[PDB]
Protein backbone atom coordinates (compact mmCIF):
# COMPACT_ATOMS: atom_id res chain seq x y z
CA UNK A 1 0.00 0.00 0.00
CA UNK A 2 0.94 3.65 -0.49
CA UNK A 3 1.61 5.57 2.75
CA UNK A 4 -0.39 8.73 3.28
CA UNK A 5 2.49 11.16 2.73
CA UNK A 6 2.93 9.57 -0.71
CA UNK A 7 -0.79 9.87 -1.39
CA UNK A 8 -0.36 13.59 -0.72
CA UNK A 9 2.30 13.93 -3.40
CA UNK A 10 0.04 12.10 -5.84
CA UNK A 11 -2.77 14.52 -4.97
CA UNK A 12 -0.57 17.61 -5.34
CA UNK A 13 0.57 16.19 -8.67
CA UNK A 14 -3.06 15.92 -9.74
CA UNK A 15 -3.58 19.57 -8.80
CA UNK A 16 -0.43 20.32 -10.78
CA UNK A 17 0.50 23.75 -9.43
CA UNK A 18 1.01 26.03 -6.43
CA UNK A 19 1.38 23.34 -3.76
CA UNK A 20 4.05 20.95 -2.52
CA UNK A 21 5.43 19.44 0.68
CA UNK A 22 8.56 20.73 2.39
CA UNK A 23 10.77 17.76 3.27
CA UNK A 24 14.34 17.51 4.59
CA UNK A 25 17.42 16.62 2.61
CA UNK A 26 18.83 13.11 3.18
CA UNK A 27 22.60 12.64 3.36
CA UNK A 28 24.43 9.30 3.54
CA UNK A 29 27.85 9.35 5.18
CA UNK A 30 30.37 6.62 5.88
CA UNK A 31 33.85 5.30 5.38
CA UNK A 32 35.15 3.94 2.11
CA UNK A 33 33.74 0.52 1.17
CA UNK A 34 31.25 0.79 4.04
CA UNK A 35 28.35 0.19 1.65
CA UNK A 36 26.76 3.63 1.42
CA UNK A 37 26.01 3.54 -2.30
CA UNK A 38 24.41 0.13 -1.89
CA UNK A 39 22.18 1.77 0.70
CA UNK A 40 21.08 4.54 -1.62
CA UNK A 41 20.60 1.94 -4.35
CA UNK A 42 18.45 -0.27 -2.11
CA UNK A 43 16.46 2.71 -0.81
CA UNK A 44 15.59 4.15 -4.22
CA UNK A 45 14.94 0.67 -5.63
CA UNK A 46 16.80 1.06 -8.94
CA UNK A 47 20.31 -0.27 -9.61
CA UNK A 48 21.77 2.80 -11.31
CA UNK A 49 24.69 3.83 -9.08
CA UNK A 50 28.30 2.79 -9.73
CA UNK A 51 29.36 0.30 -7.07
CA UNK A 52 32.21 -2.00 -6.15
CA UNK A 53 35.48 -2.32 -4.27
CA UNK A 54 37.97 0.53 -4.28
CA UNK A 55 37.39 4.20 -4.90
CA UNK A 56 34.24 4.49 -7.01
CA UNK A 57 32.38 7.54 -5.70
CA UNK A 58 34.68 10.39 -6.71
CA UNK A 59 32.09 13.20 -6.79
CA UNK A 60 28.99 14.30 -4.84
CA UNK A 61 25.91 12.86 -6.56
CA UNK A 62 22.84 14.99 -5.79
CA UNK A 63 20.00 12.64 -6.73
CA UNK A 64 16.67 14.50 -6.91
CA UNK A 65 13.49 12.45 -7.11
CA UNK A 66 10.30 13.74 -8.74
CA UNK A 67 6.80 12.29 -8.76
CA UNK A 68 5.55 11.51 -12.27
CA UNK A 69 3.39 9.04 -14.17
CA UNK A 70 6.29 7.39 -16.03
CA UNK A 71 9.72 6.15 -14.97
CA UNK A 72 12.83 7.77 -16.42
CA UNK A 73 15.89 9.85 -15.55
CA UNK A 74 17.65 12.96 -16.79
CA UNK A 75 20.77 15.03 -16.17
CA UNK A 76 21.33 18.78 -16.05
CA UNK A 77 23.98 18.11 -18.67
CA UNK A 78 23.15 16.32 -21.91
CA UNK A 79 19.99 18.43 -21.85
CA UNK A 80 16.77 16.98 -23.19
CA UNK A 81 17.78 13.31 -23.39
CA UNK A 82 15.37 11.04 -21.51
CA UNK A 83 17.07 7.92 -20.15
CA UNK A 84 14.68 4.97 -19.92
CA UNK A 85 17.54 2.46 -19.47
CA UNK A 86 19.45 2.96 -16.22
CA UNK A 87 22.56 1.12 -17.43
CA UNK A 88 23.10 4.13 -19.67
CA UNK A 89 22.69 6.33 -16.60
CA UNK A 90 25.35 4.34 -14.75
CA UNK A 91 27.79 4.59 -17.65
CA UNK A 92 27.04 8.30 -17.99
CA UNK A 93 27.85 8.78 -14.30
CA UNK A 94 31.20 7.05 -14.77
CA UNK A 95 32.02 9.05 -17.90
CA UNK A 96 31.09 12.35 -16.25
CA UNK A 97 33.24 11.45 -13.25
CA UNK A 98 36.25 10.76 -15.47
CA UNK A 99 35.84 13.90 -17.58
CA UNK A 100 36.58 16.07 -14.51
CA UNK A 101 38.52 13.98 -11.99
CA UNK A 102 40.69 11.98 -14.38
CA UNK A 103 41.30 8.27 -14.11
CA UNK A 104 44.08 8.15 -11.50
CA UNK A 105 41.77 8.15 -8.47
CA UNK A 106 41.07 11.88 -8.48
CA UNK A 107 38.53 13.64 -6.24
CA UNK A 108 36.65 16.83 -7.10
CA UNK A 109 34.02 18.85 -5.18
CA UNK A 110 31.89 19.78 -8.23
CA UNK A 111 28.60 17.88 -7.80
CA UNK A 112 26.76 15.79 -10.37
CA UNK A 113 23.08 16.70 -10.74
CA UNK A 114 20.65 13.90 -11.61
CA UNK A 115 16.84 13.91 -11.54
CA UNK A 116 14.65 10.80 -11.55
CA UNK A 117 10.93 10.79 -12.38
CA UNK A 118 8.82 7.96 -10.97
CA UNK A 119 5.30 7.32 -9.60
CA UNK A 120 5.68 7.42 -5.79
CA UNK A 121 8.93 9.24 -5.00
CA UNK A 122 7.51 12.24 -3.11
CA UNK A 123 10.11 14.96 -3.78
CA UNK A 124 12.86 13.55 -1.59
CA UNK A 125 16.41 14.73 -2.25
CA UNK A 126 19.30 12.33 -1.63
CA UNK A 127 23.03 13.07 -1.60
CA UNK A 128 25.87 10.58 -2.09
CA UNK A 129 29.31 11.64 -0.84
CA UNK A 130 32.77 10.17 -1.71
CA UNK A 131 33.64 8.18 1.40
CA UNK A 132 36.50 9.01 3.78
CA UNK A 133 40.17 8.04 3.74
CA UNK A 134 43.37 8.44 5.76
CA UNK A 135 46.27 7.68 3.38
CA UNK A 136 46.54 9.20 -0.13
CA UNK A 137 46.77 6.80 -3.07
CA UNK A 138 47.21 7.45 -6.77
CA UNK A 139 47.20 11.03 -8.05
CA UNK A 140 45.79 12.35 -4.78
CA UNK A 141 47.49 15.23 -2.93
CA UNK A 142 48.60 14.67 0.68
CA UNK A 143 45.75 16.79 2.14
CA UNK A 144 42.90 14.80 0.55
CA UNK A 145 41.54 13.87 3.99
CA UNK A 146 40.66 17.47 4.78
CA UNK A 147 39.17 18.11 1.35
CA UNK A 148 36.86 15.10 1.72
CA UNK A 149 35.82 16.25 5.18
CA UNK A 150 35.24 19.77 3.85
CA UNK A 151 32.95 18.25 1.22
CA UNK A 152 30.98 16.49 3.96
CA UNK A 153 30.77 19.66 6.08
CA UNK A 154 28.75 21.42 3.35
CA UNK A 155 25.79 19.02 3.64
CA UNK A 156 25.64 17.45 7.12
CA UNK A 157 26.20 20.79 8.86
CA UNK A 158 22.87 22.19 7.64
CA UNK A 159 19.60 21.74 9.50
CA UNK A 160 16.59 20.11 7.83
CA UNK A 161 18.99 17.31 6.87
CA UNK A 162 18.82 13.70 7.97
CA UNK A 163 22.04 11.71 8.28
CA UNK A 164 22.57 8.00 7.74
CA UNK A 165 25.79 6.85 9.42
CA UNK A 166 26.93 3.74 7.53
CA UNK A 167 29.45 1.42 9.19
CA UNK A 168 30.63 -2.12 8.37
CA UNK A 169 29.85 -4.88 10.85
CA UNK A 170 33.21 -6.66 10.44
CA UNK A 171 35.17 -3.66 11.78
CA UNK A 172 34.96 -2.69 15.44
CA UNK A 173 32.44 0.12 15.84
CA UNK A 174 34.94 2.32 17.69
CA UNK A 175 36.77 3.01 14.41
CA UNK A 176 33.79 4.37 12.47
CA UNK A 177 34.28 7.78 10.86
CA UNK A 178 30.54 8.00 10.19
CA UNK A 179 29.68 8.11 13.87
CA UNK A 180 32.54 10.51 14.55
CA UNK A 181 31.09 12.99 12.06
CA UNK A 182 27.48 12.45 13.14
CA UNK A 183 28.46 12.96 16.78
CA UNK A 184 30.41 16.11 15.92
CA UNK A 185 27.63 17.78 13.91
CA UNK A 186 24.62 16.21 15.70
CA UNK A 187 25.68 15.69 19.33
CA UNK A 188 22.12 15.15 20.55
CA UNK A 189 21.34 12.31 18.12
CA UNK A 190 18.29 14.13 16.78
CA UNK A 191 18.80 13.47 13.05
CA UNK A 192 21.31 10.62 12.95
CA UNK A 193 20.30 7.05 12.16
CA UNK A 194 22.82 4.19 12.18
CA UNK A 195 23.16 1.48 9.53
CA UNK A 196 25.28 -1.67 9.94
CA UNK A 197 25.97 -3.12 6.52
CA UNK A 198 28.10 -6.27 6.42
CA UNK A 199 26.60 -8.51 9.09
CA UNK A 200 27.18 -11.58 6.89
CA UNK A 201 30.99 -11.17 6.95
CA UNK A 202 31.46 -11.32 10.72
CA UNK A 203 34.48 -13.39 11.70
CA UNK A 204 33.26 -16.80 12.80
CA UNK A 205 32.53 -16.76 16.52
CA UNK A 206 31.53 -13.08 16.76
CA UNK A 207 28.46 -10.98 16.00
CA UNK A 208 27.09 -7.44 16.36
CA UNK A 209 24.23 -8.27 18.74
CA UNK A 210 25.64 -5.79 21.27
CA UNK A 211 25.53 -2.98 18.69
CA UNK A 212 22.12 -3.78 17.20
CA UNK A 213 20.55 -3.54 20.69
CA UNK A 214 21.82 0.05 21.13
CA UNK A 215 23.87 -0.86 24.23
CA UNK A 216 27.55 -0.58 23.29
CA UNK A 217 27.45 3.00 21.95
CA UNK A 218 23.93 4.19 22.73
CA UNK A 219 22.44 6.24 19.91
CA UNK A 220 19.04 7.86 20.29
CA UNK A 221 17.33 6.29 17.27
CA UNK A 222 18.98 2.86 17.31
CA UNK A 223 20.82 0.83 14.70
CA UNK A 224 19.43 -1.01 11.66
CA UNK A 225 21.26 -3.98 10.16
CA UNK A 226 21.23 -4.69 6.43
CA UNK A 227 22.71 -7.31 4.10
CA UNK A 228 23.41 -6.35 0.49
CA UNK A 229 24.70 -8.15 -2.60
CA UNK A 230 28.31 -9.31 -2.52
CA UNK A 231 30.79 -8.41 -5.25
CA UNK A 232 30.19 -11.72 -7.02
CA UNK A 233 26.43 -11.22 -7.08
CA UNK A 234 26.62 -7.68 -8.46
CA UNK A 235 29.01 -8.99 -11.10
CA UNK A 236 26.67 -11.97 -11.50
CA UNK A 237 23.74 -9.60 -12.15
CA UNK A 238 21.52 -10.78 -9.30
CA UNK A 239 18.17 -9.01 -9.10
CA UNK A 240 17.10 -6.90 -6.12
CA UNK A 241 14.21 -9.26 -5.32
CA UNK A 242 16.61 -12.15 -4.74
CA UNK A 243 18.82 -9.94 -2.59
CA UNK A 244 15.86 -8.95 -0.40
CA UNK A 245 14.80 -12.59 -0.06
CA UNK A 246 18.35 -13.51 0.98
CA UNK A 247 18.44 -10.68 3.53
CA UNK A 248 15.20 -11.92 5.08
CA UNK A 249 16.49 -15.49 5.19
CA UNK A 250 19.72 -14.38 6.84
CA UNK A 251 18.08 -12.37 9.61
CA UNK A 252 15.39 -15.01 10.20
CA UNK A 253 18.08 -17.71 10.42
CA UNK A 254 20.97 -16.25 12.43
CA UNK A 255 20.50 -17.35 16.08
CA UNK A 256 21.66 -14.00 17.50
CA UNK A 257 19.14 -12.01 15.41
CA UNK A 258 15.94 -14.09 15.54
CA UNK A 259 14.33 -11.85 18.15
CA UNK A 260 15.41 -8.73 16.23
CA UNK A 261 14.22 -10.04 12.86
CA UNK A 262 11.26 -7.63 12.77
CA UNK A 263 13.50 -4.56 13.24
CA UNK A 264 16.15 -5.46 10.63
CA UNK A 265 16.34 -5.03 6.86
CA UNK A 266 15.91 -2.51 4.08
CA UNK A 267 12.07 -2.34 4.29
CA UNK A 268 12.24 -1.46 7.98
CA UNK A 269 14.71 1.31 7.12
CA UNK A 270 12.11 2.54 4.63
CA UNK A 271 9.43 2.57 7.31
CA UNK A 272 11.72 4.46 9.69
CA UNK A 273 12.45 7.09 7.05
CA UNK A 274 8.79 7.42 6.09
CA UNK A 275 7.85 8.06 9.72
CA UNK A 276 10.77 10.47 10.08
CA UNK A 277 9.65 12.43 7.03
CA UNK A 278 5.97 12.33 7.99
CA UNK A 279 6.88 14.00 11.27
CA UNK A 280 8.54 17.01 9.56
CA UNK A 281 5.26 18.16 7.97
CA UNK A 282 2.98 17.92 11.01
CA UNK A 283 3.29 21.59 11.98
CA UNK A 284 3.02 22.73 8.33
CA UNK A 285 -0.23 20.95 7.42
CA UNK A 286 -2.47 23.74 8.85
CA UNK A 287 -0.96 26.17 6.34
CA UNK A 288 -1.43 23.80 3.42
CA UNK A 289 -5.01 23.05 4.42
CA UNK B 1 13.99 14.31 27.86
CA UNK B 2 14.37 14.41 24.06
CA UNK B 3 10.95 12.88 23.38
CA UNK B 4 9.16 15.28 25.71
CA UNK B 5 10.92 18.40 24.42
CA UNK B 6 10.20 17.34 20.85
CA UNK B 7 6.50 16.74 21.45
CA UNK B 8 6.00 19.87 23.55
CA UNK B 9 7.55 22.12 20.91
CA UNK B 10 5.62 20.45 18.12
CA UNK B 11 2.32 20.96 19.88
CA UNK B 12 2.85 24.59 20.82
CA UNK B 13 4.01 25.49 17.33
CA UNK B 14 1.21 23.65 15.56
CA UNK B 15 -1.22 25.65 17.70
CA UNK B 16 0.49 28.94 16.84
CA UNK B 17 0.13 27.98 13.19
CA UNK B 18 -3.57 27.15 13.46
CA UNK B 19 -4.00 30.63 15.01
CA UNK B 20 -2.18 32.51 12.25
CA UNK B 21 -5.07 31.38 10.03
CA UNK B 22 -7.55 33.22 12.24
CA UNK B 23 -5.44 36.26 13.02
CA UNK B 24 -5.09 37.10 9.33
CA UNK B 25 -8.80 36.90 8.48
CA UNK B 26 -9.69 39.72 10.87
CA UNK B 27 -6.99 41.92 9.31
CA UNK B 28 -8.40 41.39 5.85
CA UNK B 29 -11.92 41.96 7.20
CA UNK B 30 -10.88 45.16 8.97
CA UNK B 31 -9.48 46.57 5.76
CA UNK B 32 -12.61 45.51 3.89
CA UNK B 33 -14.59 47.34 6.56
CA UNK B 34 -12.39 50.38 5.98
CA UNK B 35 -13.43 50.28 2.31
CA UNK B 36 -17.18 49.81 2.86
CA UNK B 37 -18.03 53.38 3.90
CA UNK B 38 -16.50 56.86 4.02
CA UNK B 39 -17.07 58.60 7.37
CA UNK B 40 -16.46 62.36 7.16
CA UNK B 41 -18.01 63.28 10.53
CA UNK B 42 -14.89 63.59 12.72
CA UNK B 43 -11.37 65.03 12.86
CA UNK B 44 -11.57 66.06 9.20
CA UNK B 45 -11.60 69.40 7.41
CA UNK B 46 -15.37 69.23 6.94
CA UNK B 47 -15.97 67.86 10.44
N1 LIG C 1 28.78 -9.49 1.45
C1 LIG C 1 28.39 -8.21 1.53
N2 LIG C 1 29.05 -7.26 0.82
C2 LIG C 1 28.68 -5.98 0.88
C3 LIG C 1 27.56 -5.63 1.74
N3 LIG C 1 27.39 -4.31 1.64
C4 LIG C 1 28.32 -3.85 0.78
N4 LIG C 1 29.08 -4.85 0.34
C5 LIG C 1 30.19 -4.71 -0.61
O1 LIG C 1 30.78 -3.42 -0.51
C6 LIG C 1 31.35 -3.13 -1.77
C7 LIG C 1 31.55 -1.65 -1.94
O2 LIG C 1 30.45 -0.98 -1.36
P1 LIG C 1 30.10 0.46 -1.91
O3 LIG C 1 28.68 0.53 -2.33
O4 LIG C 1 31.14 0.82 -2.91
O5 LIG C 1 30.35 1.45 -0.69
P2 LIG C 1 30.93 2.87 -1.08
O6 LIG C 1 32.40 2.63 -1.21
O7 LIG C 1 30.54 3.78 0.04
O8 LIG C 1 30.27 3.17 -2.40
C8 LIG C 1 30.34 -3.67 -2.74
O9 LIG C 1 31.01 -4.19 -3.87
C9 LIG C 1 29.65 -4.79 -2.02
O10 LIG C 1 29.93 -6.05 -2.62
C10 LIG C 1 26.92 -6.71 2.47
O11 LIG C 1 25.96 -6.47 3.21
N5 LIG C 1 27.37 -7.94 2.33
MG1 LIG D 1 30.67 5.16 -2.77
Amino acid sequence: LIPLVNRLQDAFSAIGQNADLDLPQIAVVGGQSAGASSVLENFVGRDFLPRGSGIVTRRPLVLQLVNATTEYAEFLHCKGKKFTDFEEVRLEIEAETDRVTGTNKGISPVPINLRVYSPHVLNLTLVDLPGMTKVPVGDQPPDIEFQIRDMLMQFVTKENCLILAVSPANSDLANSDALKVAKEVDPQGQRTIGVITKLDLMDEGTDARDVLENKLLPLRRGYIGVVNRSQKDIDGKKDITAALAAERKFFLSHPSYRHLADRMGTPYLQKVLNQQLTNHIRDTLPGLR
Amino acid sequence: YPRLREEMERIVTTHIREREGRTKEQVMLLIDIELAYMNTNHEDFIG
